[PDB]
RNA sequence: CGUUGCCCUCGGCCGAUCGAAAGGGAGUCGGGUUCAGAUCCCCGAAUCCGGAGUGGCGGAGAUGGGCGCCGCGAGGCGUCC
RNA sequence: GGGGGCGAGCCCCGAGGGGCUCUCGCUUCUGGCGCCAAGCGCCCGGCCGCGCGCCGGCCGGGCGCGACCCGCUCCGGGGACA
């Protein structure tokens, strides 16, 4: 519906019941979520790695 | 970009002072595609775009 | 214990690219307003240009514990305030049709404050101490002033502040002061007031003529020509010795 | 010991006072000159007019070109110790801003019409 | 509780302003009515925007669960989240 | 200019360490997140309990480091020629 009405609309007319509802494609969340987890598990390990190496030397 | 030869791309970087996403429009080199990232600077790696 | 085990640390990295910059201070690199910046880089000009000395003895200024000495022996010879004259007038008043009116009494000794007054007697020698702000705003008033001085063997020192010397006069700022008389008591003060000064001025009047002095550099300049020295001395000195 | 967070150098905000005048620089304030008797010039007794007053339960006035819809309620109200439901404005190519009131259920129109002089 | 005065605290913008009865731009429709007016008057159905303080009213927030007593039981109180 | 130190080159070294030189000011596998401070340190106002209260608790604030020090042109590029 045309911009200035969302104005007289209800907010779950408005949005969804999800984390980025109304915002954002389920598909591009979970997506988000998981990368957001792989991407840090990685800097984790690399941390880690990073000690090792210091131990090391 | 009208009367331009070239394609421009739209490169966001984050603003490292205060917490805000800018964006530039580079021209774009040939072999630049969307979902890329784009390094800058004096240690920055030496490849396309 | 005492120690919740929930506190964590949370440590941020600023590096480059990593956990945005903190508020760090930014005074050096501000952009100022014009009149800000114009009356900062003045100041350079004066410091890089080649300064002339009549200019440059207005640097030479008075050291701290004399320049204290010299304000004491002022603050007897604070000329009247305002008050004090309608006192002094309301008194004589008084005193005429009353219990004899004399009329002239004795008046004291004060100081003599602006240049027009001060040169009128420096050419009259009247003077026996000459004191000069360092800061007048159009120098001209004053550049010639310490070189007259010297020629009629005037005593005459620089202290600092125009203010703090317009500040025993009770004005805003005066460009200059001077003793023409003192009182016996505080008479040998100022004698031994004048003799310091004129060691430090007017008894090295030719070195005070010579001596130019801005022709200094920026120091972010200077350490680069420092640093192309150090290089030319390493080039030649232990290779050889 | 205040440093400078950023870069730019904003003027300062100082006090800045209210006018506390020596004198008023007018005498006395300008008297009103649109008045409860200024804004309504005289009622339209046209058969139109006529018409309307005994069957839609209003009043048709020729009113001043200054006045709004609000001063005009006011007005008759003031005028005529009346009711309005509402003041329904025009202006006629000629000059004179006409008005048409619808008076509150309550009232009659045809007995104030009666009341003003107009019939 | 408002209203204002001062003190601190925070604040990027981006150019004052003008520029469209065809661009953008919330929300009104049916019937009746005049010599000449009607999405504008009357009747009837609606609707948007702004206000609504003292909040005008309901409803949501929210009325669980535990333990301890007393009561045949429905339940009542005490106390814990 | 110092700090910092994972380290590399050199110098010293007693193998603990120190100095000079480099190096960073610490982020490159993914179309994520990232501000308004955690942490430590030192102070004070009120209230409560021990009572010696800069002892302990409850409530509420302030400053320092964190985020080195000093400086004279904001940074570059030209320039006594344009
Ligand atoms: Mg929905
Ligand atoms: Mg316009």
């Amino acid at each position: 519906v045309r911009p200035k009405v969302l104005m007289r609309l209800s907010k779950t007319k408005k949005h969804v019941s999800r984390a980025y509802g109304g915002s954002m494609c389920a598909k591009c969340v979970r997506d988000r979520i998981k990368r957001a987890f792989l991407i840090e598990e990685q800097k984790i390990v690399v941390k880690v790695l990073k000690a090792q190496a210091q131990s090391q030397k | 970009d009208p009367g331009r030869g070239a394609p421009l791309a739209k490169v966001v970087f984050r603003d490292p002072y205060r917490f805000k996403k800018r964006t530039e429009l580079f021209i774009a080199a040939e072999g630049i595609h969307t979902g890329q990232f784009v390094y800058c600077g004096k240690k920055a790696q030496l490849n396309i775009g | 214990k005492v120690v919740n085990p929930l506190f964590e640390k949370r440590p941020k990295n600023f590096g480059i690219g990593q956990d945005i910059q903190p508020k760090r201070d930014l005074t050096r690199f501000v952009k100022w307003p014009r009149y800000i910046r114009l009356q900062r880089q003045r100041a350079i000009l004066y410091k890089r240009l080649k300064v002339p000395p009549a200019i440059n003895q207005f640097t030479q200024v008075l050291d701290r514990q004399t320049a204290t000495q010299l304000l004491k022996l002022a603050h007897k010879y604070r000329p009247e305030t305002k008050q004090e004259k309608k006192q002094r007038l309301l008194a004589r008043a008084e005193k005429k049709a009353a219990g004899k009116g004399d009329v002239p009494t004795k008046r004291p000794p004060v100081l003599r404050a602006g240049v027009n007054t001060v040169t009128t007697l420096v050419e009259n020698k009247k003077a026996q101490l000459v004191v000069i702000a360092h800061d007048v705003d159009p120098i001209e008033l004053v550049v010639f002033l310490p070189a007259l001085c010297r020629k009629m063997g005037v005593p005459y020192c620089i202290l600092k502040g125009k203010a703090r010397l317009g500040r025993l006069v009770h004005r805003k700022t005066c460009t200059t002061v001077a003793f023409t008389q003192v009182n016996s008591e505080d008479k040998g003060a100022l004698a031994k007031l004048v003799e310091a000064i004129r060691t430090n001025y007017n008894d090295r009047y030719d070195e005070i003529r010579r001596h130019w002095g801005g022709n200094v550099l920026g120091p972010k300049s200077v350490a680069r020509i420092a640093k192309l020295e150090k290089a030319k001395a390493k080039e030649l000195a232990t290779k050889l010795g | 010991k205040k440093i400078r967070t950023s870069p730019t150098f904003r003027r300062p905000k100082t006090l800045r006072l209210r006018r506390q005048p020596k004198y008023p620089r007018k005498s006395a304030p300008r008297r009103n000159k649109l008045d409860h008797y200024a804004i309504i010039k005289f009622p339209l007794t046209t058969e139109s007019a006529m018409k309307k007053i005994e069957d839609n339960n209003t009043l048709v006035f020729i009113v001043d070109v200054k006045a709004n819809k609000h001063q005009i309620k006011q007005a008759v109200k003031k005028l005529y110790d009346i009711d309005v439901a509402k003041v329904n404005t025009l202006i006629r190519p000629d000059g004179e801003k006409k008005a048409y009131v619808r008076l509150a259920p309550d009232y009659d129109a045809l007995d104030v019409a009666n009341k003003i002089g107009i019939i």
